[PDB]
């Protein structure tokens, strides 16, 4: 842990970016696989921060690890591999908390490994595991976005003013595919500090030819009156109908409801978790607190904030939105309500 | 089996007179054991005779006390078990008894395990320096609270019930564990329901539409929560879940002697004044936030599926 | 000037109880809490109760607090004065254990018979029982003979001078009947009144434990 | 030792006279249900294992009603035994006969066949035995009293009593009635011997439930002129000790007269004797089922309620009773098989089975027994009782307290 | 005068509100012939501590009578101005009375009025004239603010009550009782429903009053209010104070009842006079309230008391609230002697 | 939210006799809340710093809200810094009081007209830097400094003459300004 945490957020880990976990490790990593080591280093340094990008990188690293995995004698691999992959996941979590996508993916991989019988050969098992990972990715990530792109194309109209927030690999694709089909609309990109990841969507839209706008989230109440729809992306859909997404989503949906604007949500079926949550206090993630430091004017005001023992710096990442503010959810199965997540989980 | 009839009559009398065991878990276990005994010591050839006999016995037990929504659930569960077994064996009239007994035992052991299954989910919803309040006295909520008090720290507030002040025992039990609990009356709920961050309560029965028939006083708590936008959680096992709706039902509440509300030593005014003492009340589903069950949390909008899974639609009327 | 102090001494008050004057203990009880004035009715050489009380009627002009000639007690006067203050009682008295018909709560006085008056049994009215269905009867307690009385009671005693020894004539009539009479029972106090030789020796033996705290 | 009780199903006192001529006191339908049923249910619920039912006046009807009842079934845990005899003249004779037959063994309860209560006696019975075992053969009786208010309607002057007991250990030192007497007398022996903690209690309701001992029957055989229980206590207090047990969270009362009858009825309908209520159907009968709704309104099967009538307060309708249109019934108990007219006001009226009331009748605070009948334009006043099978002509206005019976000398004949 | 001592462990949220116990009194360390405090003030403080006078208007009436007695028994000192004499002499009496029991809004308003009148006393008039003028002004105030205001409020509310209506009251309010009595006397045929709450159990007062009047009243507890409201058509409530922001600082169980009524679509009415309007504001019941004796929460259920010894547990707290605040959006209208005004017009009357 | 000297004084006047937890939401365009948090923590008040996006997800354990404003309108509304509208919406959703510490000189007799010159628009350099690239020519960036807060979301107004409700500001205006000088 680094720095002093908040009283209400003292049950969560607060790591740092400068403090690397590879200091107390061998350059040729013995206990940990080099692939997983570099993956955790990238996660800690922020090289891979996308919800789906993180899962894809994790699965590719796991494929690489399996490619060079030798089953010892005196034991089967169907269990040795599961027992060996656990410390890797623990190290990855120590580097950066895992996401719901990564959790579901490792669960599916463990289930598939357990489904392998000792009756089969090692090479056949490894090849089947690799092919299974490949086709699972292609289905739940690649093919799971083409159906959502043609389902949301119906709800997009000419002259619409769609409002997006943050960065999402699915929202940008939906908009870029709807623009090329014949729709002529304009997008409003909302961003928040300190990540400022909305600029990614802004650039991806400008390069596509869609008229786009950019403004910070505090001014969301000023532009919403002219907004017709609010298309948002999330990281996970809880079993209680709620939605887990970036911290600046719940208040955005609240202001949209206050302005009488229909809110939408687009998520893949593989992000349908089984747990539940009521607020952003029981399970969240506190990133490095020094990200709030900003060069405003002539000097920084939080340059030595740790000298003040009473001052705390909260850097929440995720948040939980109630089902009372979500109208429609878009998936590969079709348009379903916000209170139908358990039905899809069935 | 005259001894079986004697046991049945004793159970019906103790249920209609002053109720069976004090806790709901023991009530459900005793009902399931009585049903198993009935299934064992009785003669029948086809499953129809057995199922109609069980239907009649459950109807009698429910007429003995309609407000005890714990025995009808067990009767419907046994009926569904019998129907599933008959459909599996026919989809049979010589070995259907032993397998029913095995299924009933499997149900019994999980009935007992429900307490731990519920208490294990305490750290998922409780965080540090939280302010939670409760009303009444429930073993499930007591365990849910005292199971997370070892690693987590929070403040508890217990509101007593006016007719039967049962929250005092819960407050004492929680103070014995060092949770920093506070005791108050049921008339100061809204007054203190502004610094509260969450609410956890226990119920007596879960209706089909996701509604709760809990002790009198929880409807006002739910209304105040919805007014202040505070998540209200209900911890109740699956055997407290009945396939009946709020309306379409008479004798919903239980009315006891007015002695608890207005004592007999008042005077002559007792001839004019009309006193009523309701034990339970109705809470609509719109004021509920989450349902902590043995299979994890669930929103009030996903109760119909659990109903269709547990009970049979034709066994709702019983 | 809420209360006025009066103590009749009609020798007895000059008995050296613990090498000190016996009349010094009542006066000390009426001390340490205001009480810059106290009326004594001792004889000329000392350096009925109703008659002696009415003999100084025009002198007193406020609520009176009558004591006994000799009364050794370590009680707090507030314990008995609260019954006169809060409930606006007309009569407040103190006594100790060894009916009297003290009520359930232990403060309201309902019955004050004496064995000499009653014929063979104890007669009780129906209305007083209708109001209070529980009458806690005490028989062994001792009367300390100290009462906080109002002014209109003194006026009533004056307008009719046919009452003597209020302890046995006024208190029963007041309890017999709005009038409000209350009693305070310690159950753990000293409450010793020097009247006979046994009580005298008991007070002489108890003096040291009291003087250790007094002086 | 199984708990056993003795039930005197005959009150040799005749207070319901004229009504007790055609039909016993203990089978008068209170809430569509006999009183002996209430008493037997109380005994069966408190833990009694065996009862001895004694009857002299019209015992045949009592027994032939009991033998159909549910307590005589082979599935009942409280086996009842009917002992009938024509010699009994008072409770003392009954206890003498028990002593002659040696029926009782241990602490037994002595209750009348017209006692309605939901009191549990386990606590009091333990106190009794422990007390007797600290002083062998000292404590002989324990009388149960329910603390109430002297203002309560249930406290009639005819049963009103005043006690002077010790507070250290609950013990009866003086017991006397207060019927027609204004200032009570308490002897001086109470303070003469002991009882530093003695107090007079006037807030008590005599439930007539007593946990007796075989020595009670022995002493009853010794003294031949003990005719009741009250005299047993008076004659034992002049001389063994008698104690009490007071209840505050349970109900108990004895129906001794007519005024007492209408007092327990309101309480029973108002659920004051829970669990014993009309909704519970504690008799396992088919013709007494009802459904409890708001305002304590009980409706049976085939109620045939007419359009326009308003049930405003705690009423109980029977099975088969027919109600007309634009009626007003409140605080009224209607029996099974009754049939009302139109524009009929019932205010605190008790109608038994087989009654027919014509249209335009206004009945207030009066009781109609079996097979009663009134014609049109008839108005009955408070306490205007009609016995079995009378018919009141049209356009008649009966005075208050009027009693009509078909027997010539009972009251104003039909 | 010594300070009163707390009793027991207070709540973390109410750590700023004093909490005393009625078992102990403050007169234990004071003189019997009171020297610093007036005897009438001592009696009034004892009556407040023992809970004898617990009414909203009864406390103010008793305070005004005690002040009349004090003014009658007192004499100004030499070479001292009179306008400040009474103020300086009353300064400690209010301290003592607050130590005995926190003063209510009505008592504060009465004290402010009396201080105003005392300061308004001239410098030339003698002692007897000023004393008589003050003694007359006190009862003139009592008349024109309590009884006449009550009559006017009853006259204004009589037209709101109609035949066949069902009114739901809470607690013990003399104004509501008088209103109902006058309505039943004027020919209105209705039935009231009394709602009570522990531990004071003061609703029985109004219950027996209505029974004495002949109204078919009903009785039940506050947790069952959600069961009887579906049949109630009106909710009359009493107010101990009305703040500048249009909020009712009435009994703790009043805001809850108003909320349940609004949820059940039942218009709630509040009866209050113009002398209970204070120029202060309070947004929640936490920042300002009163903590009564906590030992009154324990009760005897069955045969043993679950809270017989609650101080033994080091992690057990007892909260016994008295008053609470309700937002203005829950009260429909406020009946006053100046006509029916909404809850958004308290400052208009205060002006 | 933001930085207000009146709110700072109001908060630090209670810290000398009370202990509370102060949460401060910065302003994204001009992060001035950091200065307020630092100045408060300099006196030991247990402050906290966070972004504007975390105003609703975190405002579930909060009990009271005390903020300032630039001016108070006629119908009770006010002109506050950007993001105050979301704060008021969250407060009303959680039924939390919203105190406004504003002196008397901040009361304007003008009503909520269609409010084109209501918000102060500044250069987009704060929202989006000039070093982004060629996308600045085909991207419209707006940076409103102020926003409109309706009165229904407000609960109290603390001034130098005592606390008042939003429904009484019209009388204060009538007492302050003449109805003929409203348009000037």
């Amino acid at each position: 842990d680094y720095g002093s945490k908040v009283s209400l957020f003292s049950h969560l880990p607060q790591y740092s970016r400068q403090n690397s976990l590879t200091q107390f490790m061998s350059i040729p990593s013995s206990v940990i696989h080099p692939a997983m080591v570099r993956l955790g280093l990238q996660y800690s340094q922020g090289l891979v921060s996308g919800s789906n990008a993180r899962c894809i990188a994790l699965l590719r690293a796991l494929q690489q690890v399996i490619q060079d995995y030798t089953t010892p004698p005196n034991e089967e691999l169907s269990r040795d591999l599961v027992n060996k992959l656990k410390p890797y996941m623990s190290f990855l979590t120590q580097c950066r908390p895992l996401s719901a996508s990564m959790h579901n993916a490792i669960k599916f991989l463990n289930k598939e490994i357990t489904s392998v019988g000792s009756s089969k050969r090692e090479e056949e098992a490894k090849s089947e595991l690799r092919a299974a990972i490949d086709r699972y990715v292609q289905e739940k990530i690649v093919l799971a976005a083409q159906a959502i792109s043609r389902f949301a194309y119906q709800k997009i109209s000419n002259g619409d003013v769609i409002l997006v927030y943050g960065c999402s690999s699915l929202v940008s694709r939906i908009l870029q595919e709807a623009w090329t089909e014949g729709r002529r609309f304009r997008v409003v990109v909302v961003d928040s500090r300190p990540w400022l990841e909305g600029r990614h969507t802004l650039r991806s839209l400008v390069h596509a030819g869609v008229p786009a706008s950019y403004l910070l989230i505090p001014a969301a109440s000023y532009v919403l009156p002219e907004v017709s729809k609010v298309l948002l992306g999330a990281h996970a859909l809880l079993a209680n109908g709620s939605v887990m997404s970036r911290v600046g989503t719940a208040q955005l949906a609240l202001v949209a409801r206050a302005h009488n604007v229909p809110v939408l949500v687009c998520c893949e079926t593989y992000k349908f978790c089984e747990r539940v949550q009521t607020d952003a206090f029981v399970s969240n993630e506190l990133d490095d607190p020094d990200d709030l430091q900003c060069k405003r004017g002539e000097h920084v005001a939080l340059a030595n904030w740790q000298n003040h023992a009473s001052l705390r710096l909260l850097n929440l990442v995720y948040d939980v939105t109630p089902p009372e503010l979500v109208d429609l959810v878009i998936t590969e199965l079709g348009m379903i309500p916000c209170s139908s997540v358990p039905v899809v989980l069935r | 089996g005259s001894e079986l009839s004697e046991r049945i009559e004793s159970f019906v009398e103790t249920l209609k007179r002053g109720g069976g065991p004090r806790s709901s878990e023991e009530m459900a276990r005793e009902t399931l054991g009585l049903l198993r005994q009935i299934i064992t010591d009785h003669r029948w050839s086809n499953a129809g005779e057995l199922m109609e006999l069980i239907r009649r016995e459950g109807r009698r037990m429910t007429a003995a006390q309609p407000s005890e929504t714990t025995v009808g659930n067990m009767v419907r569960r046994v009926l569904k078990i019998i129907r599933e077994e008959y459909g599996r064996l026919h989809g049979h009239y010589a070995q259907l008894q032993s397998n029913i007994i095995e299924a009933i035992n499997e149900l019994l052991v999980e009935l007992e395990g429900t307490m731990e299954n519920i208490a294990a989910q305490a750290l998922e919803h409780i965080h540090s320096n939280e302010v939670i309040m409760t009303i009444g006295f429930s073993r499930t909520v007591e365990a849910f609270l005292k199971e997370a008090a070892r690693k987590r720290k929070f403040h508890v507030i217990v509101a007593e019930c006016a007719p039967f002040c049962q929250g005092h025992e819960m407050a004492v039990n929680l103070s014995k564990a060092g949770i920093e609990t506070t005791v108050m009356t049921d008339a100061a709920i809204f007054a203190v329901m502004s610094r509260v961050n969450k609410v956890i309560i226990g119920t007596k029965t879960i209706l089909a539409n996701g509604a709760l028939r809990a002790v009198t006083g929880t409807h006002t708590l739910a209304l105040a929560a919805k007014h202040h936008s505070t998540p209200l959680i209900v911890c109740a096992p699956m055997f407290k879940l009945s396939p009946q709706f709020p309306n379409e039902e008479d004798s919903f509440h239980k009315f006891v002697a007015p002695e608890e509300v207005l004592p007999f030593t008042e005077g002559d005014i007792l001839e004019k004044v009309s006193v009523h003492c309701p034990v339970f009340d109705y809470v609509p589903p719109e004021l509920i936030t989450l349902f902590i069950s043995n299979i994890g949390g669930n929103a009030p909008s996903y109760i119909y599926r659990l109903m269709s899974e547990l009970y049979h639609p034709d066994d709702h009327v019983l | 000037m809420e209360f006025q102090a009066v103590v009749m001494a009609v020798p007895k008050p000059l008995l050296p109880v613990g090498n000190k004057p016996l009349i010094w203990y009542p006066l000390n009880l009426l001390e340490r809490v205001g009480f810059e004035e106290v009326i004594v009715v001792t004889t000329r050489d000392v350096q009925g109760t109703a008659d002696s009380l009415r003999y100084i009627y025009p002198k007193l002009k406020t609520d009176v607090l009558v004591l006994s000639c000799d009364l050794i007690t370590d009680v707090a006067l507030h314990e008995v004065v609260d019954l006169f203050r809060a409930y606006d009682a007309s009569l407040a008295m103190l006594m100790r254990k060894g009916f009297i018909g003290v009520d359930s709560t232990g403060k309201r006085l309902l019955f004050m018979a004496n064995e000499a008056d009653l014929d063979e049994e104890l007669v009780i009215k129906g209305s007083i029982l209708q109001k209070h269905p529980r009458i806690r009867f005490h028989t062994g307690l001792v009367d300390a003979h100290l009462y906080c009385l109002k002014k209109y009671i003194v006026d009533f005693l004056m307008e009719n001078g046919s009452i003597t020894s209020i302890r046995s004539e006024l208190i029963p009539y007041l309890v017999r009947k709005q009038v409000r009479c209350y009693v305070h029972i310690m159950k753990e106090g000293l409450c010793s009144r020097v009247s006979t030789l046994g009580l005298y020796m008991e007070a002489n033996r108890q003096v040291p434990k009291l003087l250790s705290a007094l002086c | 030792p199984p708990l056993q009780a003795v039930l005197v199903a005959d009150s040799f006192d005749r207070r319901f006279f004229p009504i007790s001529k055609d039909q016993p006191r203990v089978l008068l339908p209170l809430a569509n249900v006999a009183l002996i049923d209430y008493t037997l249910e109380f005994l069966t619920a408190t833990g009694v294992q065996e009862t001895f039912v004694f009857c002299c006046w019209k015992a045949a009807q009592i027994k032939e009603h009991l033998l159909k009842s549910k307590w005589c079934r082979p599935t009942s845990l409280n086996v009842v035994r009917i002992i009938t005899s024509e010699l009994y003249r008072s409770l003392g004779d009954v206890l003498r006969d028990v002593d002659a037959k040696a029926l009782v063994r241990s602490d037994f309860l002595l209750v009348y066949g017209d006692v309605i209560s939901n009191i549990n006696i386990t606590r009091a019975l333990e106190e009794h035995r422990l007390r007797r075992k600290l002083e062998k053969n000292v404590s002989v009786m324990t009388m149960i009293f329910k603390e109430s208010s002297p203002s309560h309607p249930t406290r009639c002057h005819e049963d009103n009593v005043v006690v002077a007991v010790d507070s250290t250990t609950n013990r009866v030192l003086h017991f006397q009635k207060t019927q027609g007497l204004r200032r009570f007398a308490f002897p001086l022996s109470l303070f003469q011997g002991s009882s530093d903690g003695v107090e007079v209690r006037y807030d008590l309701l005599d439930c007539h439930i007593s946990i007796c001992s075989p020595q009670v029957a022995q002493l009853f055989t010794d003294n031949f002129d003990y005719q009741t229980r009250d005299d047993f206590v008076r004659g034992l207090l002049v001389n063994n000790q008698i104690h009490m047990h007071v209840t505050a969270k349970e109900y108990g009362a004895r129906v001794s007269n007519l005024h007492m009858y209408s007092a327990v009825c309101a309480d029973v309908i108002r659920r004051w004797v829970y669990p014993l209520t009309p909704e519970a159907n504690f008799t396992d009968s088919t013709t007494q089922s009802c459904t409890h709704s708001r305002h304590n309104i009980y409706r049976g099967p085939e109620v045939s309620l007419g359009h326009g009538s308003i049930l405003e307060e705690n009423v109980l309708l029977g099975s088969g009773t027919v109600i007309g249109s634009n009626c007003f019934i409140t605080n009224s108990v209607i029996g099974p098989g009754c049939h009302i007219g139109d524009n009929v006001v019932l205010d605190q009226t008790y109608l038994w089975q087989g009654v027919r009331v014509a249209a335009g009748a206004q009945i207030h605070q009066s009781l109609l027994c079996d097979n009663a009948e009134v014609k049109e334009r008839v108005t009955l006043k408070p306490r205007s009782v009609l016995t079995s099978q009378v018919v009141v002509g049209p356009n008649i206005t009966l005075p208050e307290g009027s009693v009509i019976s078909l027997h010539p000398p009972d009251a104003e004949e039909d």
